């Protein structure tokens, strides 16, 4: 319910500085969720997609609005766009995009039930 | 203070809330979390259970009629002060009760015991000293009543069941940690109007002890398997809720809700007894065609929706 700011060093300066908790994951506190994404920060730092830190973020620390206080995950297209770029270089050592990154189930452009966040 | 609303208090119950004065508040939120349930389990029936007060008051001389609905209100009761106890001693904070911390059995082979599980078995007892500090009557109605509080209870004990988070990296459920722990109450509400649906009717029968003549109840229809410890039992008939009770019954579903849609007893023909319904309209602002803009905010555009609410006559 409360918007409280973002801490978590990868997530601050992503375009949105707002949270709220406990995210989708049931991270109680920020930290928590915190000391998961920043386990991504080896794949943040190699380029694998540039959009792979906001939709990590859009997830661990999602955004919350004052304004608006309806669901707001990212587009599936930001996951996708993140899964082809860094999958990749994940199989390379065996292992599989993440679960909890699971595109398919994230709403799409011109979902009525909910929006979503990408640009255009 | 608290519990001096209760109005036939007797003294067993009010040593009992000054011994248990530390989770007295969380008692008087079970009863409040039990009866907002059955309103929500009956939001659409010509009895909503709006009726009922939500104070340790029905802790106390049962003197309500011995209907299949008290059946439920008792029971729903009963289950709250089980779960909002047990809840609140999960959250620490209390001298007298928390985590249950008895060393459970080796655990399943992904995971490993962890985190706090509810402390189910000392929410129940509380609920039953509390209930049976009352004075006790050889009644037929506080028969049932005992019957009925113990099937609420009974099923916070057996609704609980295995929680897990996952960490690992990046959160990989192959690092899991588990605690026994309470589904949310609206379990217990579905589980209970099912039991409420399927509740046994008795017969009263009395035979003599040694302090005079007790009543029992007996499974008035022989043939069908007889009600177990988890199952509802009543006794008399539900009245008719059509019509404003002059005996107190309850009121009439004069300008209830109504769904035209509905052929069921939410429905018009059905909730309002025959009887007409009225109808309003009315509408209310909302936001509706609401855009977002990369990044990052959302811009809403004010519009008015109207929708018609039927009442009966
Ligand atoms: C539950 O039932 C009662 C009455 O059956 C409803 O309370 C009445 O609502 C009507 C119309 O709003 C009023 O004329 C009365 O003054 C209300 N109060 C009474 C009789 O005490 C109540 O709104 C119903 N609630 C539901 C279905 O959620
Ligand atoms: C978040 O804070 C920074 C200042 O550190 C500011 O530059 C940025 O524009 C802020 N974001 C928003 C959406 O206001
Ligand atoms: C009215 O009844 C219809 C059919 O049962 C149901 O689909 C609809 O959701 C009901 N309206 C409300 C507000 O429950
Ligand atoms: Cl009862």
């Amino acid at each position: 319910l409360a918007c409280q700011e973002i801490t978590v060093p990868l997530c601050k300066g992503i375009g949105y500085n707002y949270t709220y908790m406990p995210n989708q994951f049931n991270h109680d506190t920020q930290d928590e969720a915190g000391l998961e994404v920043h386990q991504f920060w080896p794949l943040v730092e190699i380029q694998c997609s540039p959009d792979l830190k906001f939709f990590l973020c859009s997830m661990y620390t999602p955004i919350c609005l004052e304004d608006y206080k309806k669901p707001l995950p990212p587009c599936r297209s930001v996951c996708e766009r993140a899964k082809a770029g860094c999958a990749p270089l994940m199989r390379q050592y065996g292992f599989a995009w993440p679960d909890r990154m699971r595109c398919d189930r994230l709403p799409e452009q011109g979902n009525p039930d909910t929006l979503c966040m990408d640009y255009n | 203070l608290l519990c001096g609303s209760i109005p036939g208090l007797v003294p067993k119950q009010l040593r009992f809330c000054r011994n248990y004065i530390e989770i007295m508040p969380s008692v008087a939120e079970g009863v409040k979390l039990g009866i907002q349930e059955c309103q929500h389990q009956f939001r659409g029936r010509r009895w909503n259970c709006t009726t009922i007060d939500d104070s340790l008051a029905i802790f106390g001389p049962v003197l309500d009629k011995a209907t299949r609905e008290s059946a439920f209100v008792h029971a729903i009761a009963s289950a709250g002060v089980a779960f909002a106890v047990t809840r609140s001693c999960a959250e620490g904070t209390s001298t007298i009760c928390g985590c249950d911390s008895h060393h459970k059995g080796p655990p399943g082979e992904g995971w490993k015991w962890g985190g706090c599980s509810e402390d189910a078995d000392f929410g129940v007892l509380v609920s039953r000293e509390f209930a049976d500090a009352r004075e006790n009557r050889p009644d037929a109605r506080s028969a049932m009543n005992k019957h009925n509080n113990e099937a609420g209870r009974t099923t916070i004990l057996d609704h609980m069941h295995l929680k897990c988070k996952c960490h690992g990296l990046s959160g990989s459920c192959e690092v899991k940690t588990c605690w026994w722990a309470q589904p949310d109450f609206r379990a217990i509400g579905d589980f209970l109007k099912d039991k409420y649906d399927s509740a046994s009717e008795m017969v009263v029968e009395k035979h003599r002890e040694s302090r005079g003549w007790v009543e029992t109840l007996r499974a008035k229809y022989s043939l069908f398997k007889p009600p177990t410890e988890r199952d509802l039992v009543y006794y008399e008939n539900s009245p008719n809720f059509c019509e404003p009770n002059p005996e107190t019954g309850s009121f009439g579903t004069r300008d209830r809700t109504c769904n035209v849609t509905s052929h069921g007893i939410d429905g018009c023909d059905l909730l309002c007894c025959g009887r007409g319904h009225n109808t309003r309209t009315e509408k209310r602002k909302e936001k509706c065609h609401c855009i977002f803009h990369w990044c990052c905010y959302v811009s809403c555009q004010e519009c008015i929706r109207i929708y018609d609410v039927h009442t009966c006559k």
